[PDB]
């Protein structure tokens, strides 16, 4: 274990953080984590998968710990201002977790359940809210899948709590 | 009574003592004040015929944290120290 | 003896960390219920002297 005090201080910048971006701009975190999956042996020999694999567990849980609102943002404004660093999410779905955070040809309820709930939180907070979720739900058809069909498996999970 | 009370009341002193640090003053109200219920309750802070861990703990560091405020007559500090040394089949 | 107290847990407050976090955005004049609860703990409370 170690560190459930240095988590702690996480939570305590990224909230630091939320509040200074919404005084439109991408996250730095995926930023890191693309320079942290680069810098990685680009190597097919099964050490580099497992260590991959082991990276991006290791991303999943410190994400789960951050809260939902760093993924979709908060407070889609307008319609044209729209998908927000859900474009750099999307395309880290789609590089790495797809192929390691994943089972079935679908995503773990964890980080699932984290995004809907983001995803809600902004949108009910934004005006127009249903046409919104629409929007976003129609291009994730088209930008990440994997979340629709992941929404597909942990639907008797979440229903409760989007209701 | 007196005895079974006391040691959920010496309990409770040092679980917030640990909480807390240096000395809950609750106890410290009575003390002073109520000295029959003080000497009371006093005993089992020090009834401890055990053996002492080689580091401090809570107990014998609540001990220290109350001696330096000059109560706990010496009498009943040596006799904690001395305590705490110890066909048909 | 009582020897001190064992901690057991910081990860369940940790927990709690995220609930009320997420709480905290999904709310967004009415007063929170935590201290509702406090003050229900604290009237449970013996109001005796000792």
């Amino acid at each position: 274990t170690g560190n459930e005090d240095i988590i702690s201080r996480l939570q305590e910048m990224v909230a630091d953080l939320e509040l200074q971006q919404d005084l439109s701009q991408e996250h730095f975190l995926f930023e890191i984590f693309r320079r942290r999956l680069q810098a990685l042996t680009s190597g097919w020999s099964v050490a580099a998968s497992l260590q991959r694999q082991r990276e991006l567990l290791m991303y999943k849980r410190i994400l789960l710990r951050l809260p939902s609102s760093v993924l979709c943002g908060s407070s889609f404004q307008a319609e044209q201002p729209i998908t927000a660093r859900c474009e750099q999410f999307f395309h880290l779905v789609n590089s790495e977790m797809r192929n390691f955070c994943s089972h079935g040809g679908a995503l773990t309820q964890d980080i699932t359940a984290h995004f809907f709930r983001g995803l809600l939180n902004a949108c009910l907070r934004s005006r127009d809210p249903s046409l919104m979720v629409d929007f976003i739900l129609a291009k994730c058809q088209t930008k990440c899948p994997l979340i629709l069909t992941s929404a597909l498996v942990w639907w008797p999970s979440l229903e409760p709590v989007l209701l | 009574e007196p005895h079974s009370q006391a040691l959920q009341d010496v309990e409770k002193a040092i679980m917030v003592f640990e909480h807390t640090g240096n000395i809950p003053v609750t106890v410290m109200e009575a003390s002073i004040f109520r000295r029959p219920y003080y000497v009371s309750h006093f005993l089992p802070a020090l009834l401890t015929p055990r053996v002492l861990p080689k580091v401090p703990d809570s107990r014998v560091a609540f001990i220290e944290s109350l001696k330096r405020a000059d109560k706990i007559p010496p009498s009943l500090y040596s006799t904690y120290c001395q305590a705490c040394s110890a066909e048909p089949l | 003896l009582v020897f001190g107290g064992r901690t057991g847990n910081e990860d369940i407050i940790s927990r709690l960390q995220e609930m009320v976090a997420d709480l905290e955005l999904q709310q967004d004049s009415q007063e929170h219920f935590l201290f509702e609860i406090f003050r229900r703990r604290l009237q449970a409370l013996t109001s005796g002297w000792s």
